[PDB]
This record gives structure tokens, sequence and C-alpha cells, in this order.
């Protein structure tokens, strides 16, 4: 099947636009290997869908990763990560336990010890406590709140969720976004993991969204649609690597933000930020 | 958990994890293997995957002891070699990445492995 060579796959605007309870996720396939760690897998075929987003790519690109650690100490998705971005990205990683990565800048303890003096370009997130299906608080609060404070004009996130594992207030962040959606890879296809992707920051609603509503779409969605465990995708890896756009950073006034400028941030060829020297720290 | 225990007990890591594992120790385990297009240079150690047909690539960080086992660096300058870069090893050498890299050097003006790669 076509979708067994794509990545995964992304919540349509058919099921963006339902209207239907939340209920419970029924996955018919609730298991193929590939040598490497699971993740490694995951990770690259988030990646890959990344590849065909119009994300922002500037130099010295800035890239936090949270929840980056794992029970074996070890950080495969920063090493993707790694292997993805341009050598001159900065990758920030953190977890709440020990770990070691190829990150620039790694920081132990729980995600609200990181301090992030300047805004961000790449926000990823995989983190997840093991431990009625109400929205979540937990570190979602810390994200919405990085969103909203620390992330460039044009910059994107990428933030794993769940069945159980959501938060109406960052469904909501997303209409801040020029586009968005929730990716599944077909890596994991069997878990009702998904990825949320806010693509290019505008600061401003671009679209209504009622958060407990849209993870119902999301759950329904899932429920819906057949997907099937897959690698194929890691097949032909010639085009991996993310492109290097030479994305520019201006500097400006919410003033001076017109037409034009919405036009580049949502179109994935301009980040508005500070173009300091990133200072990422644990309080 | 029992070698990482083991090369901190001592004041040779190197020689302890090599002789740890000539002696029928387990590997180290949970090396980060990247999956690559097999059409790299084959340099030792890079910024991006450089894994020929014949080896494999690996995240720098986990197949170095000194990292893995959270003790000093022994490099003059205190910075690893590995960390942040990625290492290509050997396709016949996987069983241990950790033990080819305690093993083994890279050319200092070549940048390939001495005796698998290295022409000079
Ligand atoms: C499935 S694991 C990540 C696997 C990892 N991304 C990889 O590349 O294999 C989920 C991680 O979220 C981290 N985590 C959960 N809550 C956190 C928090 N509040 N702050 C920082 N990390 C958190 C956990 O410690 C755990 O390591
Ligand atoms: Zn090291
Ligand atoms: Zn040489």
């Amino acid at each position: 099947a076509s979708a067994d060579w794509k990545p995964g796959h992304a919540m349509p605007s058919l099921f963006k636009v339902q209207n239907v309870n939340l209920e419970r996720c029924e996955l018919a396939n609730y298991p193929m290997p590939r040598g490497v760690h699971m993740n490694i897998a995951k990770y690259m075929q988030l990646c890959q869908y990344l590849n065909t987003c119009t994300l922002a790519v500037p130099a010295n690109m800035r890239v936090i990763h949270f929840g980056a650690g794992s029970d074996k100490g070890i950080a495969p998705g920063t090493s993707v990560l790694r292997q993805w971005l341009p050598t001159d990205a900065i990758i920030i990683d953190n977890d709440l336990n020990e770990f070691v990565s190829d990150a620039d800048i790694t920081l132990f303890g729980d995600c609200v010890t990181v301090r992030v003096g300047q805004q961000v370009d790449l926000v990823i997130s995989d983190m997840y406590d093991p431990t009625s299906n109400e929205s979540k608080a937990l570190f979602f609060t810390y994200l919405c709140n990085l969103i909203n404070n620390n992330l460039a004009l044009g910059g994107s996130v990428a933030i794993k969720i769940t069945e159980h594992s959501w938060s109406v207030e960052l469904y909501e962040l997303m209409g801040k976004f020029a586009w968005w959606t929730v990716f599944c890879t077909n890596a994991n296809a069997s878990s009702s993991e998904g990825f949320l992707l806010g693509i290019n920051y505008l600061g401003t609603i671009k679209e209504n969204i009622d958060g407990g509503a849209m993870h119902a779409n999301y759950i329904f969605w899932r429920n819906s649609t057949p997907m099937n465990l897959s690698t194929y995708s890691l097949f032909d890896l010639s085009k991996f690597q993310l492109k290097l756009k030479g994305t520019p950073v201006l500097q400006l006034k919410e003033s001076q933000i017109n037409e034009l400028v919405i036009s580049l941030l949502s179109q994935g060829k301009l980040l508005i930020r500070d173009n300091d020297t990133l200072s990422v720290s644990t309080d | 958990s029992s070698v990482l225990s083991l090369v901190n007990f001592t004041v040779d890591p190197q020689k302890a994890y090599l002789d740890f594992v000539n002696a029928g120790g387990a590997p180290l385990t949970n090396c980060v293997k990247m999956l690559t297009p097999k059409t790299g240079t084959g340099i030792a150690i890079s910024v991006k995957p450089e894994s020929t047909a014949d080896q494999e690539t690996y995240g720098g960080a986990s197949v170095c002891l000194y990292c893995r086992a959270h003790i000093e660096h022994p490099d003059v300058s205190g910075v690893c070699k590995y960390k942040g870069k990625f290492v290509q090893i050997p396709a016949q050498c996987v069983r241990d990445p950790v033990g080819f890299c305690l093993s083994n050097t890279p050319c200092n003006v070549c940048q390939y492995w001495i005796g698998y790669g290295c022409n000079c």
C-alpha cells in the first residue's frame, strides 16, 4: 500500500471538522524490528514528515528536545536530530533522568527547570509520564507557556501526545500556527501516540479550536483509520537530511509585522526573534 | 550494568573494559546504531553519518566508554572526541562497538581507522 511507503499518517481535515464525543481508543493492531532502537525509526519518520512541511531552517538553528532520555540512559531521538539537522544547528536536550547524548547542551531534571533565555526555532517533545479521560496538565503547562513566550515567529513544534496524555490548551494553541496536524508514525502505528505539529508560529489566532472536541476528533480518526506498522519509508534515505534553507532571521516590532511579513512567516521563509547568543541553562 | 560498575572500580577503565570483554564479558549494549545510506566516505568519526557498505554508523556518545560510564575523559583538552559526532565501525565489529573504539585509533592525517581504511 502507498501509505506503507510514507513515514506515517497525518490527521485530515475530514476529521478535524467533526463534532463527536470523546470515546475510548480501540486500535486493531495494538512489532516490526529494524536492528536499531525503535525510537530511531520513529524519530526518522517524524523527520521525514517534517521534511514535507514548510519549516524555517536558519543558520545556527535553535532546537530544544524535551523527554530526550530513556531507561537505557541513551538518547536515540537526539542522535536522529543530529543526523537530520544542519551541522551548525544547536541542539539542547532535557530529561528528568540522567542520560548521555549527542546534543550540544544536555540538562537533567524536570523541564520546568529549563530556562530558555532567548526564543527558539523548533521544539520537539517526547515527554510522557507512564503513570474519565480529562485534559491533562503535567509538563503541558510548561510547553504551552513556552509556545506563547519562547518560540520565534515562524518557529514550529512537534509534541508527543497519546489517548490519555494530552492537553486542551495545547490543541487550542495549534490555532496560532499557519498550519497544524497530528502525525502518527508508521513505525508506531499500533499506539494511540501522535505528534501534534504546529508549523510556522504566528503569535495570533488563525483558527479557533475547541481543544476537548479536537482530541475527540483525533481519537475518532484513529478509530476510523487502518494503519499498518511499517518502516518502508526508511529504505531510501538519500534525501533524509533537512534542506539547508538559510531562512533569514529578522527583528521587528509588532507594529511593523504587516501582510508581507505574515505571508513570509506562513510560508516557512522567515523567522522573527532575537539574533543573540543562545543562553539555555538549568535554574 | 556489570561492566559499567567494573570500569568505576579502577584507574585504567580502557584496560578493564577490554580485559573484561576479552575474557567473555558481555559487550556494553544499547549503542545507538543509526540508519544511513551506506554511501559515505567511510572515515572513522564525522559530523554526519559517513558509513560505507562495509560499516555501520553509531551516535558518538553512545559508543564512548567515558561517556557511558559517566567518568572523566582522558583527552588532554577534557573534550570527548566522539560526543556530538558520528562514529563509523567496521560491520564485522558490530558485536562490541565500545570495545572496537577503545582498541583502535584514527589516522591523524587521513582520518580513517588504522587497519580499517587508512591507506597511508
Ligand atoms: C518514551 S520516553 C523518551 C524516549 C526518548 N525520546 C528516545 O529518544 O528514546 C519519555 C520521557 O519523558 C521524560 N519526562 C516526563 N516528564 C518530564 C518532565 N516533566 N520533564 C522532563 N522530562 C520528562 C521521562 O523521564 C522519559 O524519559
Ligand atoms: Zn565521551
Ligand atoms: Zn592514514
